């Protein structure tokens, strides 16, 4: 779809 | 606060943060590894001063973070990250800050933390982590 | 307790667990998606009985878990998982069990939970999650 | 390496294992 | 995204 | 031909295919590993018969495919996969079929083949491979 | 020749190579994307001159490589990469060099090329590609 | 496991 590589991202922790 | 997003890299070599024993985490900067070469991430600074700086220099690549934990809580009416602790396969760094509020922890069985994003105003508002094999 | 490791699959369709409002989580079983077809994982059961069964049927694939949270704490001298909550992009399932002890939460910004592993004796001793894009 | 595929694994939460 | 895991896929080799 | 898509698995344990030295590859079936246990994939059969069966049993998990190569070319008016060769870290299986036409090869320095998809009519029209770490 | 390894990045923005209509590919240099910012890779130059330069400027991130193909063959006793062709979702760049020898091609159904490594003496001896989601 | 991230690598094509 996009030419940008993706990565798993976890979070966020802190203010919503 | 002011948002930031370092993106993803090959690994972590050094973490530079600052804190205050009465409030929370302040500045945050990471020196990543980019395909074998150190890559200095932008220094994400607090709007204020008075923090105690800390430098976590990892023995890259043999040493790496296995768990990140900390506390989030209210400070002057703002929910922020009050404390952070980094545990590697070799040592435990921290806790830095105040361990009061709601704890959180991210242990990693397989994989690596390869990037950070979040927001910092007076203190670290929130943050997320990029994970990869 | 007896360790288990379901491994990684391509998605999650249904979660079956049991709890006791005075102790902790007991049984744990998952129906995974395996390349478009349902795959029934083994039922991991507690060494004892008396738990309340709960079935979480997700509207796969449009509905998926975005955050897992819960509490760990001491029960009978053992540290176990006392409560679990599953938040999807459509609804919140739980909390199931006793919301007492040390909280933990895993929000996912990008990625998917595709497997579980852990250990169960009288109760769920601990658990981990496989993550993938 | 081995012929077994791997994936990121986070945890565990609960009793300590490491 | 959807609730289905992704994997790198190379190919196809053979007929167009 | 009739398209098929086995999806992604944990690894490869055995490959069962058939071929005709004067035409091309016919039947194709794979026994995958699914989190430590064998998973028999669907047998993708040619519309016709008269092929020579071949069983490639790998010493999973110590043995794995490092390179897949072969040839594509016409059989009557259709472009198909005429020949295949599988090279592991222990042995070379093949070539099977007509070793003439347009060559193709996929050497893997890091990673594993964890699935197959393609199409089969009288012969294997085309195929793709799933790759993972 | 002199080996090189650019490593892995977030994507590809521009490829700069040179070739000679009678021999093979010479110089090779890539401008990668690193978390949204251009990152200029080291120029990997041939030991000799006389090549014709080519600049492939991609419309990142909407345009990306979908297939890389080429030819390998003997040049003055050395097996090298004689030709390269890059096909994106928007157009075809090449072939550049000499389309003679043994062909090879890597079509990608899902995923992205995020880095290159190889070796260059008088000509490009060989090369590999990093793939990722 | 080392602290260096890994990615799938295909090839090489050319001289052995
Ligand atoms: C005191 O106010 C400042 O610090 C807080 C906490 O860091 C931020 O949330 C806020 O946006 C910023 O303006
Ligand atoms: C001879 O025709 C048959 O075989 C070819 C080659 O496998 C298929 O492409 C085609 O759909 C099928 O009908
Ligand atoms: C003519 O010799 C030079 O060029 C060839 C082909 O590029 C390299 O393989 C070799 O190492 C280098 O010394
Ligand atoms: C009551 O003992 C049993 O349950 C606890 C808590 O689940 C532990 O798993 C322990 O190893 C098991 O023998």
């Amino acid at each position: 779809q996009s030419g940008i590589s993706q990565t798993v991202i976890v979070g966020p922790w802190g203010a919503k | 606060g002011k948002a930031f997003d370092d993106g993803a890299f090959t690994g972590i070599r050094e973490i530079n943060l600052s804190y205050n024993k009465e409030t929370a985490i302040g500045d945050f900067q990471v020196v990543y590894d980019l395909n074998g070469s150190p890559y200095v991430g932008q220094n994400h600074v607090s709007f204020i001063t008075g923090f105690t700086p800390v430098k976590i220099s990892l023995d890259f690549p043999s040493e790496y973070i296995m768990e990140v934990s900390g506390y989030t809580g209210n400070v002057s009416g703002y929910v922020v990250v009050r404390s952070l602790t980094f545990k590697t396969n070799k040592k435990t760094y921290g806790p830095y800050g105040v361990t009061s509020g709601t704890p959180f922890n991210l242990p990693i069985e397989n994989g690596l933390i390869v990037g950070f994003k979040g927001s910092i105003g007076y203190w670290l508002d929130y943050f997320s982590m990029y994970l990869s094999l």
